[PDB]
């Protein structure tokens, strides 16, 4: 069924309000409810913790402290401790110190607020400079990768653009907040939660509790959104539930109220990027030198790999003969930043895209042309490598951009805009084209494995189960389509079951746009095992070769006779042929040195391009996207509808990151943007007024699942297109470099306009 | 105390004991699990429910609404959107056809908003769905769905609810209220509840003495007066937008961007004005248009100009027992323009609210009503700027010269919504805007055609 525009596995369930999320699941009347008490300092020791008014607030059954933690006190997805409950001291505003179990979610929140805490405040690292200043950083020193010698290259550069600029954070705002439920089950526990990484939940809850892994089970059917936000931040909730269940004897639920959610959970690493970029007089790049300053928050989380991926993506779409990155992952007393769609990718990418925009402007060249001049070569002596030294052999970017440019009416429109600007003085339009080259696979290599388990029942129906978790990306349907396609039966015959650590074990998070790639392979592997069994059985009954038995369109055919798939299965049932199979996949060809910055960490790249058109109000900075034109490479898409969906969704989130979305702390480290009224994601009429998305349809060179390509993250970076276009509107208000900062709020657009006009 | 109401086609009698329970809390405690919780702050639409009564039907937020408010009304939730026999609404089928959902979590609320819109044949989707946040889809697929489904005839099972009817004080007459507030000056008056319920959800406060105002028809009337138009305190922002669309287009243009449709449906002017908030987009505009305000304290009927109501941040010219009875607007501007500046156009709050209104005797600037929100702990006219503008020529440089005066008029704040520099800067930017708009110039991004 692969290739068909089939709907989401739960489309109807959604549309009817019957699709359950964690807070919907039935559960025993004795279930308790959990709220954290949070730190009100950014960097203090606790000298006084009086919790008496908390224990005495109504409905409250238990109050918990780090001292009350049976075993482990660590929710970090990384080898460095991160307490779930504050251990004698606090590290940002919002840090859980104690935990309340009470007979309702209100009661719990209410009492969480009643603690008498005394602190002995300390100096707090809140700005990236204070961080360099104090040496508040992770890893001990920056990570440094160089290919060639930038300094030399730049020294001889016909053209140079030196620059520096800010890329701001980003809060997920998954519509379904963080949430978990722990069910004590004689000896062990069962965890239900809103998570992208059930196996890590299992690991963490186990250690929290002192149990072997085989006593902790994690079931998870679907999330109302995750975007990386639930790649690890689910840990504190699950631990909280488990520990509290162990103590109280009763089931325990905890869902963060939205404010708590934004105060507690990490966000996307904000960056300062400083760059020097040089070209010869033909317009070929000579060299690029980057320094990355990334805000990691108070604990490591997944900062190490995130930052690694920014570095890896610092080449943008372009071949560069000499390149260096210096990556400072700085510790601050703020929200421990984490994964978010793109995982460092869009940050490094934007750094480079800004640099190349600069150079283009600075030699007064058309930026599009300059980029097109520096794409990696088309596929076909020794292939161009990346800065990390991976050969780039799938780069279709040159042609895609050509195709997109004609079909978007690119040339003409630009003239149309110039003319328009020339007749206007209050409003102004910009337009930009930006490419995408995204590398596919966990850069932590051994995470590139996936498992599936498939059952065929005697009525011919199939139960499908894999390690991937569904958070809206349409993973489950693609998994259904693969299995249907391999068994040669209608999708309708394949039912998807909740992800469950006791069904498929040792699974990676559903991340690095690898879910469908690897689980797709895993599902097809169990499926072929199952088909192999039926063929070999039929062949022997009907006299002939198994490869001659055909499974198609819910019929089986052998020896000129044909049956229904069911009839065959009932026959193999009676013949005592196992109708169960596990399936497993590990991505091939991957090897690289994290430290030396050399190797092949990726299997392939996912490409695309977008052309955003916008308008700005020169008085206030107010603005709109008017039109967008995307061409994107999904490989041989497994589901073209679901894919267009991901791209449309990804673009809007990317563009949103570079426009109205802004994180803001006060001078004491308090998050001021901590609710929907203060943090502003694209609202409805923010969609590009004209939204044209089309798939570059061309199979993958590498042997991925039916020659498709991950579409999970790549299309998020198409949002740069918008920020670039916005800056193009500014650059038409004056002769000066606008130096637009991200996010491009109206304020930030007004400032960049004023520079370009050249006034204060 | 016991209310009654239609719940998904079926009469339900709830027996009230906490008057402050959100419609959200109550529905999910009932196991009506399809109404989701996304923020509990009016912002996301995940809890969008449909209510009907004599006025008709509209989509509102179940999290802002408290139970007593639905007495005698017909209420539809997601689980009640599809036909009794099991058939999908054109809205629901469309959404599937058009992949209008991905993770699903926001799908119940859109559907409810889309059905209620379908029910009233409304097609202004950008506005109807602005209160419905989706983080997954990019909204495009949802716009197709809406259009797709609009061809289809309305659900009759939904329309059927019209048949219906046809502890905490709930007055039905303004009089009834006056007498009571007169005895209990210390009570909390709930109108639409859009500000008040966040003190319970977010602030975690208990409101001891409570009286609801949305069941009091005489208080929520638009009447014509000799001197103009008399708007009662209970008139909803949605209604006030509807009324202004003729007489006062500019106000209707501003009210369009007041919260969402789901707040607009239930939020009121009386409330907006009694809240008394420096960033509240009602007063700025109304002061600019020089409207009066009416107060009442049992039989009392003081009648100041609106601006004078607001004494200092958190403090208004309001007696014990005295409630905002109404406002009166002039029969006409049309020298009024209104400028809301926010980070994102739809459902956001103002960094700056610039409301300007000048009359010109041919060429000389005659009258100067320039009012602001968000520049000061109170909404106020730009006195020194207003002064410095009288008698003058109505031209760019005239105002270009006068601008600095605002910096004497206000000393704005800095916070997450905007930097003081910018708040000032944009406040002056609005004056240069006003002149340019008033002289045929292209001025507004929102009016630009793709
Ligand atoms: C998502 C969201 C978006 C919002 N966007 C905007 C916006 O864009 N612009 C804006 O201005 N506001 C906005 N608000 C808040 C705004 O103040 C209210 O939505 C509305 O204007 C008040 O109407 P209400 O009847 O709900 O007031 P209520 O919440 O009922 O009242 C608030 C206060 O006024 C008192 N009160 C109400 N009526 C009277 C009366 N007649 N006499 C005396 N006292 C009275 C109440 O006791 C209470 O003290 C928003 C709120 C939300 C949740
Ligand atoms: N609707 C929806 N789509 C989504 C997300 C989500 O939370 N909701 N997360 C994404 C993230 S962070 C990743 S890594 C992927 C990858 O999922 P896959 O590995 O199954 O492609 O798709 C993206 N698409
Ligand atoms: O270790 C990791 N490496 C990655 O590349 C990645 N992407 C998402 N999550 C991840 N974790
Ligand atoms: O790597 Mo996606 O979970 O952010
Ligand atoms: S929960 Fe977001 S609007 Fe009620
Ligand atoms: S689809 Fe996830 S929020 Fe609408
Ligand atoms: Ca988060």
């Amino acid at each position: 069924s692969v290739g068909k525009p089939l709907p989401h596995d739960s489309a109807r369930a959604h549309v009817t309000g019957q699709a359950r999320y964690l807070d919907d699941l039935p559960c025993p009347a004795n279930t308790l409810h959990l709220a954290f008490g949070l730190s009100t300092e950014a960097s203090a020791a606790i000298t006084g913790l009086d919790l008496e008014p908390v224990r005495e607030s109504p409905g409250v059954i238990a109050v918990f402290t780090a001292a009350d933690l049976p075993h482990d006190n660590d929710a970090s997805p990384a080898p460095s401790p991160e307490p779930v409950l504050a251990t004698g001291e606090v590290h940002f505003v919002g840090q859980p110190i104690f935990l309340v179990a009470a007979t309702s979610h209100r009661a719990a929140r209410i009492a969480a607020r009643k603690a008498r805490i005394t602190y002995a405040p300390r100096p707090a690292i809140l700005t990236l400079d204070q961080a360099l200043a104090a040496d508040s950083r992770f890893e001990g020193g920056p990570v440094i990768w160089a290919r060639g010698d930038v300094e030399t290259a730049l020294a001889g550069a016909a053209h140079l653009a030196e620059g520096c600029f800010e890329i701001g954070g980003q809060e997920h705002f998954y519509l379904e907040g963080q949430a978990a439920l722990a069910l004590p089950a004689e000896g062990g526990v069962v965890i239900h939660c809103s998570s992208q990484h059930p196996s890590e939940i299992q690991h963490k809850v186990a250690h929290a509790l002192g149990l072997a892994f085989h006593d902790v089970r994690v079931e998870m059917r679907r999330m109302g959104g995750g975007f990386g936000g639930k790649e690890s931040q689910g840990n504190h909730l699950a631990i909280a539930c488990a520990v509290a269940a162990r103590a109280t004897g009763r089931p325990c639920k905890m869902r963060y109220d939205r404010d708590d959610d934004m105060v507690i959970t990490g966000k996307r690493h904000d960056f300062r990027i400083r760059y020097r970029i040089g070209a010869d007089a033909s317009g070929k790049l000579l060299g690029a030198d980057f320094v990355h300053l990334a805000r990691c928050g108070w604990s490591a989380d997944l900062s190490l790999p995130v930052c690694d991926r920014a570095m890896l993506h610092a080449d943008g779409s372009y071949f560069v003969p000499a390149l260096r990155i210096e990556s400072h992952r700085l510790r601050t007393n703020t929200q421990s930043n984490t994964a978010f769609r793109g995982f460092g990718g869009p940050q490094g990418a934007l750094g480079m895209e800004r640099a190349i925009e600069h150079l283009a402007r600075g030699m007064g060249r058309d930026p599009a042309e300059l980029r097109a001049l520096n794409f990696y070569d088309p596929p076909e002596k020794k292939t161009q490598t990346t800065h990390y030294g991976q050969e780039v052999a799938d780069c279709v970017l040159g042609e895609l951009v050509t195709r997109l440019q004609k079909s978007a009416n690119f040339t003409t429109r630009r003239a149309e805009i110039a003319a328009w600007n020339s007749t206007n003085r209050t409003l102004a339009r910009g337009i930009a084209l930006s490419p995408v080259k995204f590398g596919i696979s966990f850069t932590l290599t051994h995470l590139n494995q996936a498992g599936a388990l498939v059952q065929i029942y005697t009525d011919g129906s199939v139960a499908l189960n894999h390690g991937g978790t569904e958070m809206g990306q349409g993973l489950h349907a693609k998994m259904v389509q693969v299995a249907a396609a391999v068994l040669g039966i209608d999708p309708v015959q394949v039912r998807i079951t909740a992800t469950d650590t006791s069904k498929v074990p040792n699974t990676s998070a559903t991340a690095a746009s690898s879910g469908a790639d690897m689980n797709g392979m895993a599902v097809k592997d169990a499926c072929e095992t199952l088909r192999g069994r039926l063929a070999g059985f039929v062949a022997a009954r009907e006299g002939c070769a198994a490869r001659d038995v055909i499974f198609d369109a819910g019929q089986v055919q052998a020896s000129g006779k044909s049956w229904r798939f069911a009839e065959i299965v009932a026959a193999a049932y009676m013949a005592r042929i196992s109708l169960s199979a596990t399936g497993f996949y590990a991505t091939p060809k991957l090897s690289w040195d994290r430290l030396r910055g050399q190797g092949r960490p990726f299997l392939y790249f996912a490409y695309g391009a977008a052309i955003t058109e916008v308008v700005i109000d020169r008085l206030t900075g107010e603005n709109r996207i008017l039109r967008t034109d995307i061409l994107h490479d999904a490989g041989a898409s497994l589901n073209p509808a679901l894919d267009i969906g991901q791209i449309e969704g990804a673009y809007v989130q990317g563009a949103g990151w570079l426009t109205t979305e802004e994180l803001v702390w006060d001078h004491c480290g308090r998050l001021m943007t901590h609710a929907p009224s203060t943090y502003k994601i694209p609202a409805f009429s923010d969609r590009p007024r004209i939204f044209n998305v089309a798939l570059w349809d061309q199979p993958n060179r590498e042997e991925t699942i039916f020659r498709s390509k991950a579409v999970g993250e790549p299309p998020f970076l198409l949002g740069i297109s918008a920020f670039l276009a916005l800056h193009d509107a500014c650059a038409a208000c004056g002769p000066h470099w606008p130096d637009l900062q991200a996010p491009a709020t109206p304020e930030a657009v007004l400032a960049a306009v004023r520079r370009a006009e050249g006034r204060a | 105390m016991e209310i009654a109401f239609l719940l998904n086609g079926e009469t339900r009698r709830v027996r009230i004991e906490d008057p402050t329970q959100s419609l959200l809390e109550w529905l999910r405690a009932e196991g009506l699990t399809g109404t989701k919780e996304g923020c509990n702050e009016g912002d996301c639409g995940a809890c969008t429910v449909m209510i009907r009564d004599a006025a008709g039907s509209r989509a509102v937020n179940a999290c802002l609404m408290m139970l007593p408010q639905i007495a005698g009304k017909a209420l539809r939730t997601i689980e009640g959107i599809a036909a009794p026999d099991g058939r999908l609404h054109p809205v629901q089928q469309a959404m599937i056809d058009h992949h209008g959902s991905q993770c699903g979590f926001c799908t119940p609320g859109f559907i409810v908003s889309m059905a209620a819109a379908h029910d009233r044949d409304r097609k202004d989707y950008d506005d109807l769905l602005a209160g419905n946040l989706c983080r997954c889809t990019g909204y495009a697929p949802i716009l197709r769905a809406a259009e797709a489904a609009a061809g289809e005839p309305p659900a009759d099972w939904l329309q059927a609810d019209a048949a219906f009817t046809l502890p905490a004080f709930l007055p039905e007459t303004s009089d009834a209220l006056a007498d009571w507030y007169l005895a209990h000056p210390e009570a909390t008056l709930i109108a639409g509840g859009t500000d008040v319920s966040l003190w319970v959800t977010k602030a975690l406060r208990d409101l001891p003495e409570v009286a609801f105002l949305s069941h009091c028809k005489d208080l929520a009337q638009i009447r014509e007066t000799p001197d103009g138009y008399g708007i009662g305190a209970g008139v909803t922002i949605a209604a006030l937008r509807a009324f202004a669309e003729g007489p006062h287009p500019a106000l209707a243009g501003l009210l369009r961007r007041f919260a969402s449709e789901q707040v607009r449906q239930v939020a009121t002017i009386g409330g907006n004005i009694a809240n008394g908030s420096p960033i509240g987009d009602g007063p700025p505009a109304l002061i600019a248009m020089g409207a009066s305000l009416t107060l009442r304290r049992g039989q009392e009927r003081r009648r100041m100009p609106l601006e004078d109501f607001f004494l200092e941040y958190r403090k208004q010219d309001r007696r014990p027992g005295e409630f905002v009875e109404s406002v009166t607007l002039p029969k006409s501007a049309p020298g009024l323009r209104c400028y809301k500046l926010s980070k994102r156009f739809d459902q956001d709050i103002s960094a700056v609210c610039g409301c300007l209104n000048l009359t010109l005797k041919g060429s000389k600037i005659e009258t100067a009503r320039i009012a602001f929100g968000g520049m000061a702990g109170v909404p106020k006219r730009a006195a020194a700027f207003e002064a410095a503008l009288i008698g003058q020529d109505f031209r760019e440089d005239t105002i270009a010269a006068a601008l600095p005066l605002l910096a004497q008029d206000f000393t704005p704040l800095s916070d997450m919504r905007a930097s003081a520099a910018y708040r000032m800067n944009a406040a002056q930017a609005m004056a240069l805007r006003y002149v340019r708009e008033l002289s045929g110039e292209a001025v507004a991004v929102l009016e630009v055609m793709p």
